[PDB]
Parts: C-alpha cells; structure tokens; sequence
C-alpha cells in the first residue's frame, strides 16, 4: 500500500 | 527519435530548485515529490502500467536522488548542496557519524562529475537509464523497460559522439559511474533503515513510505 | 595495443577448470587461488605496487568470482555450475535459505549472458574493468588504475564493433551488467559475513582471510 | 596482515 507514491503518479499534471 | 535527449534535459530543467542527518532526510523527503514529477516528464514513463511505474521508482529512487545532489554539488568543495539550499561539508558529515559514505559520494560521484564536467543532458540520460531498470522485480513487461533503457543509452552515445567528439571514451566513462551509484545507493539505504529503526532522526511521511 | 584482448582472453583460458552453502564456500575458497593466478596474467597488473595489487583484489574478488561462475553457467538451466564440477539448482539454493540472491544471479547475470551470448573475451574484459577499479580505497596511484580501466574498455568497444558489428549497443549492454554485479557482490558478501559470524558453515582459510 | 594473498602475489609463476 504505497499510498503517497500511487496518488502522485495518477495526478495528471 | 523515440527517446530524444532534448526532452530528458527539459525533465531535469523543469524540476530545478542542527543534525546534518535530519537536514539530509528533510531534503530527501522534499525531493521524493520532485522525483515523481521528473519521472513523468521522461518520455514513455507515464505510458507504463501504474504498477510498473511504482516498481521502477521503488527500485530507483535512492540512486535517482543521489545522482541529482551529486551533480548539483560539482561546484562545491569537500561538501554537497541539498535541495533545501543548505550545503553540507564533509567535516559535518564525519561529526554526525556518516563520514565514510559521505567521502564515497565526494570521491566516486561528485569529483568524477567535476573532473569530466558531466553536463545536465548526461545526468538526465544516466538517471533515465537508472529509472528504466529492467532487473526491477515484478515488472509486467521487462522487455519494454529494457527497450526503453536501450533507446536512452543509444541517444546518450550519439549526444556524446556529437557534443564531445574529442572524448571517444566519454560514453563508457558515464556508464561506469553507475556501479558506484548502485553501491552508494545501497549503503545510503542501509543508513536510513538504521535512522528509522532507532528513532534518532525525524523521517517525514514519503521518505518513511519508501523505507517500508 | 597497450591492453590487447588476446592476452585478457588467454588469462581466462589459462585458469579454466549436502549443504549447498558449504559447497559454494569450498568452491569460492578454491577459486580464490585461481583468481590471483588470473590477475597476474592480466596485462600490467603484476607491474602495480604489491600494496595496490592487494587493494584491487580485496576490492574486486567477490565480483570477479561471481562474473566467472555466472558465465560458466550460461548452458545450465535454473542453476549454476561450481568450479568443483558440482551444479547447484535454484530449488537447492531456496532450500538452504539463499533463494533470493540465487534468483538474482540467474535473472540479472546468467540469463543476460545467455541471451546476448557474452563470449569469453567479453567476460575477460568486464572482469579486467572490475579488477582495475580506481575507486578502491588506499591506492598509491588511482590515475594509473583509471588509465588501465580506460585501456580495457577501449579494447572492448573495438572488439565488439569488429566482432559483432550488427549489434551497435552490445558494448553499452556489457557495461550495464556491472551495476547488477556490484549489487549481487555486496549481497553475497553480507551472506558470507553471516555464515562466518554464525559458525553454521565451514569457511576455509583464504575465504576466511578475505572476510577479515 | 593478508598473509595468504600477499604470498600468492609475490610467487613468480
Ligand atoms: O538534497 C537532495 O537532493 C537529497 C539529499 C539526500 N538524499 C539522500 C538519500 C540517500 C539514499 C536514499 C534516499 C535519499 C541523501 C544521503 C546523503 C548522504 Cl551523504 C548519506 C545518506 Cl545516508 C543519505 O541525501
Ligand atoms: O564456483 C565458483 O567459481 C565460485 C562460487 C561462488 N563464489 C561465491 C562468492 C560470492 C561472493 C563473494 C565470494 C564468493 C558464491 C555465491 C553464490 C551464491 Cl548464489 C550465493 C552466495 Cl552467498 C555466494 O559462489
């Protein structure tokens, strides 16, 4: 559950 | 070009900025956010399945952060420049008990980058090669990452032959800083696991997540 | 040529041959004697001051032994061939509790050597490069070792361009197995230090001396 | 005192 990495990697910017 | 050095250089330019171990760890955690931004601007990285993007960065992050702060430190004497703006000198590093690994960064990376004047396109390509690590465990398509690695070092060879035609061994020289990088990355990682285990040092959330 | 690939190949040819951890350790100790013989047949090595010859081999031995038994293992399936003549299979390695590092040797080294058909001149040159490690601590003249490293990889580039002209990226590919080698060497070393510390395994005298 | 390595490295053969 790499919560923070996963979130930064989805975000389209 | 399927992997032009122009875009790799832009990636690098786009993300451009008392216990010294605490300072180093604040900087590392700060730069972990900038690392993800960097990776997305490397051609084809964002096209990989999210799971493989995760595996590459989990595999690469420590070497990617070390390559950055090493190259950023070339103009510095007997010290490193952190992303926070703070210079750390080897005297400080020795006095916090991390002299040996700190000397390794100076002697094997910073010095070698200064001596050969490694430019930012070259740092870019080396970091791209390290990112596209086909040996990373659990990749859905290792061949894809291998082929992306192949395209980066082909562009790097051609950049070097064109930009520094007088130095026929420059390409080999660049590739031959990666073993030292692997080695220093693993010793750095062993240190951070110790700072964590011990609770001597504040480890911010994203650094913490990369150490679990 | 100051560093002809002919002589490096001859070096390789000249030194050519139940707990699996015990077997691996008997083989390692046997091959430590053959390593010293090998090193002396690499052009210019024997001309270095004895102290630097000691530093290079102390620095290099683990990677040099790993490069040999990996290349020796290309024709083997899911296993390695020891110098003792004994094949070790990954099932055995897993059952002695060294599966993970064993899988790394198969996936990152053996497989990659088979896939590209790394020839013995190429193994030779990679091992010569690893031997002439200018980053080794305490060398009396690092520039000398750096210059010997430079001459080996220049000969290797030229051998590759001449022998496999159809594969323009072969040289880069060879050099890009050295990080994995560094990584696997350090994890192997951490294992042997554990076998020693614990007294689970017989460690013969010369292996023992390389672990002090 | 790398006894064994030093001895193998002197020997002229
Ligand atoms: O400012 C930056 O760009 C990041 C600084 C940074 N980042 C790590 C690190 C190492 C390894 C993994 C992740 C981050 C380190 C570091 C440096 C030394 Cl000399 C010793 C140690 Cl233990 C760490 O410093
Ligand atoms: O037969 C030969 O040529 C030498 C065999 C050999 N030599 C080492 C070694 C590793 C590291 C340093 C020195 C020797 C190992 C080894 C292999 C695995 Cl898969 C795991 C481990 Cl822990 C060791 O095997």
């Amino acid at each position: 559950k790499h919560k923070i990495l996963h979130r930064l990697l989805q975000d389209s910017s | 070009m399927d992997m032009p050095v122009e875009r790799i250089l832009e990636a690098e330019l786009a993300v451009e900025p008392n216990d010294p171990v605490t300072n180093i760890c604040q900087a590392a955690d700060k730069q972990l956010f900038t690392l993800v931004e960097w990776a997305k601007r490397i051609p084809h990285f964002s096209e990989l399945p999210l799971d493989d993007q995760v595996i590459l960065l989990r595999a690469g992050w420590n070497e990617l952060l070390i390559a950055s702060f090493s190259h950023r430190s070339i103009a510095v004497k007997d010290g490193i420049l952190l992303a926070t703006g703070l210079h750390v000198h080897r005297n400080s590093a020795h006095s916090a008990g991390v002299g040996a690994i700190f000397d390794r960064v100076l002697t094997e990376l910073v010095s070698k980058m200064r001596d050969m004047q490694m430019d930012k396109t070259e740092l870019g390509c080396l970091r791209a090669i390290v990112l596209f690590n086909p040996d990373s465990k659990g990749l859905s398509n290792p061949a894809e990452v291998e082929a992306l690695r192949e395209k980066v070092y082909a562009s790097l060879e051609a950049y070097c032959k064109h930009k520094y035609p007088e130095q026929p061994g420059r390409f080999a020289k660049l590739l031959l800083r990666l073993p030292a990088l692997r080695s220093i990355g693993l010793k750095c990682l062993e240190h951070l696991f110790f700072f964590k285990l011990i609770g001597d040092t504040p480890i911010d959330t994203f650094l913490m997540e990369m150490l679990e």
